[PDB]
């Protein structure tokens, strides 16, 4: 991985810096690194594989060194370098694609493609130089069992789940007490609905709880917490848990009461926010506990009193909602997020070459299924393919 | 001459020594490594007693 | 462009690295590059401005080199470098502003300002060195007829459009079947509404389709697909298609049925997602087809059964929805997006200096009009001004 | 700050570049910078303080220089460098933490920790080298009183505020005219509601105006403006302004009329957008004025005409909306945003070590309180702690 990354970084530097007219002193160190890469790679045969529809390709390296005598690079120098660079970049893209489409159960972190295994040999270790990208930096730290940090804008941490729980229910589904929630990528939209508006609740208060267990620990998380859930504030016709019938939801939104957000790590409370809305910071947690209350308003104007009778039928169902949005977080594990392209690139390569389902990832590289069962082997394989995809995106 | 390289055209007043240029130009590892050692072999200034 | 970027990159490196106390070995190559810039620019007269309210400014370059020998940089060195850097940064800022305010229908990629046309001469090619930014790198890759790629967080690919189509309608607008949609930026909310709730539809199913054609192909696109459309789920008094009258919309949201998102390229299906929600990957597409069905619930509870009578009047209108958000994609062409400021920089420069509307862009650089008619000439001019704005951002 | 930043930058370069097998020419300048840092730090005693629960830590530097003898770095070299780097990273992280948890009312930009005060002595200026980070660049520009620039994706410029104003009201809350708004982070959602649907308005027009004062000037701002306000478009039961009773809101959403968005600087009009939706650019402003109108539809279909009677009672309250999202902007002051982790890091460090509330920041590092009262002293302290947080995040 370090060698493949070093090849890609050398090629990117060569593409960006070996330009017409530039001072040779601008590229001297880069030219030394490039020539060392050429010397190391010359004479080696590589095969990029035939898994799926990805074609078998053979790579042969017999390239001249880049010159050193010029003071300013000219057209001839640039064209020679560009030919060598194009061949090498094609090779690196093919190697990255071959690695991205492969998975293993035991050593998923270890290289899987023939070319990358050959590059792991000692003779290529001299190619290795500056490992400054976040993904390769985390790769090196992971190899050494050191604390890793991946920064994510809007991490895709919650698997998709649009579910509801009913605590009070009847076959006619007309006096219902329960909770609705959408756990989207970085979004938790939850809402507790009481149809009687807590008319008979002790103290005229109905308690709602929602626990989301993150599959990985998040740190230094920026969270926007808003006091309403716009997803559960309009009338709906909703399937029953068994799907045998549909019930009606006609929410009217009340201000959530005793809003408590607890961010927990291994069951211990790390952060607690009572009646706080807007930006909050959850420094280290793997669990979110959102507790809120529907309080029947003790004083009601005539319209509000009309909405909430003292007994059935109940037509206007009192709903209290919270919205939680993780804008930024840090995870020790690779995750999909709204800003990067690693998952999309791995999926695109797997789809374009018809890679059959393997023994590690879910079919189609579906993120919900993957993150629901984000096992250590899946984490190893996913970090490998994400690092390879990041190395590939440097050139392609 | 051992490696078949063209004779070094060295300029008097060059910032680099001939061994530094040769180290940048020599593809053999043992020779280049000995050259690098020579290029960087220095006294260490140390206060003792 | 490469020369202007090299000037700006040299100035930015000089600002960041030529600092009091630093080792001369930290800046030696940079000092040589800076001196080469000075040598190449010496004896040349430049003129910027003279369009709109952008003032005419003349630039004459007669600066000495930095030849002082030191182990560490001192204040004298920094102050000399700072004087030269300040003049050069002002010049580069003015050249960038001059190029950003200009357009041409023919050869809109080519330089438009006189200073940048002069800087395209062969004598200035010596200034050129490391071209590492995404925009200049894409510029060079395109000039080489190589496949370029701009990565976008939330690409502004959909021109603003809040429209509806009525497939069944009448002057009373009380028995309406059709679709309403908002396509804005990277978001598409669509909602198919049937007022009769598919009472008389064949098999009790009403099929809705929505085709959105992207003005440019997107690749490696991460999409969040959510079942409901919160924008079309509250009561709404909408205008008539001709504007003569107004009609009423009283949604009750049913879950969309047989949801099929097809990502198409040249009319061929590249990606298909059936009943899949959350994060999906569209690898390469120029069109999106959303097909969703309103299925009348076979089994209803009395509260539900009361909302959907057999015949008119229809008070509760059955609405199914979909939300599609492109979080990140890659486009070969330049686009506005949520994270970058190139469009905002160009618009700000044009507005601040009262640049008259030209023959390429819409007035005020309105993004909706620009992206609705994103013609090849418009694309060339936009890439030019965006590269210039990215070069300007490095210094200003 | 520049010295502490240079230390962290040297350590990061050493971690990324001192790797097995790498050419010595890849690292020569880095080795010289690192050895200069070792020389400068040798013989200096530091204490990182015991404020709160941060342990008092003593630091002694008696390290040997890194070797220059290898043509390619081997494993022994990497291990020796790793040991020295680990000690230095521990020191820099502790210094950054000790600086982040301190604040001053008199000179909050100046260093507060004793170690950062010692590192400001002239003897350490030799350490200083490339200052290329956005935050250190802004720090140096600010020290020279130059135009600073911080680029923010979704800047958190609006303090959280969910409020309403009733221009017409009565104790029964059934003929209400006014506005309700949520200002949160980078988003504004405003909604003007008239219960009589402007039946008795001077021209059947009800004017609504919302003025949002930004605590700091924003520039080069990309802003999405959308007609509806989904947050204020569902039935609600709302506390009265004095909390004595609760009123009922039953919105029906009409298209806002004569939508005029003004971006003002010093009360002067800078940007004006009339009936424009989608992406707009505000080049330089500190106030947003949103003027919209509930215009009674001159023509109504029978259902629409039935929603809005000529006199009380009113069951369907005519609401117009506006949504305004700041996707990207530039500010001369530091701000929390949806991408950067500075605020979260500072808050996490303050909570982890139970830092007692000080005389500058709100007593949780809570962002609503901070941005509401963004005083110059608060801005100085926040710029200091955010710069230190960025320096820390280079290593931790
Ligand atoms: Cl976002
Ligand atoms: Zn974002
Ligand atoms: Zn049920
Ligand atoms: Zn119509
Ligand atoms: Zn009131």
């Amino acid at each position: 991985m370090d060698v493949l990354y070093s090849l890609s970084k050398t090629l990117k530097d060569a593409r960006d810096k070996i330009v017409e007219g530039t001072l040779y002193s601008n590229v001297s160190d880069l030219i030394q690194q490039f020539n060392q890469m050429i010397i190391t790679m010359n004479g080696n045969e590589f095969q990029t594989g035939g898994i799926g529809n990805l074609p078998i390709r053979n790579w042969n390296f017999d390239f001249g060194l880049l010159g050193t005598t010029l003071l300013n690079l000219d057209a001839n120098y640039v064209e020679t370098a560009r030919n060598t660079i194009d061949y090498f970049v094609d090779f690196v893209d093919n190697v990255c694609m071959d690695e991205m489409v492969r998975e293993s159960q035991r050593n998923g972190i270890a290289p899987q493609s023939d070319s990358l295994r050959k590059l792991s040999g000692i003779k290529f270790k001299r190619i290795n130089f500056d490992n400054s990208s976040e993904y390769i930096e985390n790769w090196n730290l992971q190899n050494r069992r050191q604390r890793t940090g991946f920064t994510f804008h809007k991490p895709n941490i919650f698997p998709y789940s649009a579910s509801f729980t009913l605590n009070r229910s009847q076959p006619a589904h007309d006096n219902l007490m329960g909770t609705m929630w959408l756990n989207a990528g970085s979004e938790i939209q939850v809402a507790g609905f009481d149809y009687s508006c807590a008319i008979n609740a002790p103290a005229n208060i109905q308690q709602f709880e929602h626990i989301v267990q993150l599959r990985r620990v998040l740190t230094t998380a920026t969270i926007t917490l808003l006091p309403d859930a716009e997803r559960f504030s309009f009338p709906r016709v909703i399937n029953s848990a068994d799907g045998a019938t549909t019930w009606y939801f006609n929410p009217v939104i009340l201000r959530p009461n005793n809003v408590e957000v607890e961010f927990l790590l291994n069951g211990q409370i790390i952060n607690t926010y009572q009646a706080r809305f807007g930006t909050i910071i959850a420094r280290n947690f793997d669990t979110i506990r959102l507790s809120f209350q529907l309080m029947r308003p003790p004083n009601m104007t005539p319209a509000v009193a009309a909405l909430f009778p003292n007994a059935q039928p109940f037509e206007h169902h009192a709903t209290v909602g919270l919205t939680l949005r993780i804008e930024s977080a840090v995870c020790e594990s690779v995750l999909a997020d709204a800003s990067k392209t690693m998952l999309a690139n791995v999926t695109s390569v797997r789809q374009e070459y018809a890679i059959p389902v393997g023994p590690v990832f879910p079919p189609g590289m579906n993120w919900t299924d993957l993150i629901t069962n984000y096992s250590p082997s899946r984490e190893d394989n996913l970090q490998r393919v994400f690092t390879v995809a990041s190395i590939r995106s440097m050139l392609v | 001459p051992a490696f078949g390289m063209q004779r070094m055209h060295y300029r008097n007043g060059d910032p680099q020594t001939p061994f530094q240029i040769a180290e940048q130009q020599i593809q053999n590892f043992q020779v280049a490594n000995w050259l690098h050692f020579v290029n960087n072999n220095q006294f260490r200034q140390v206060v003792i007693d």
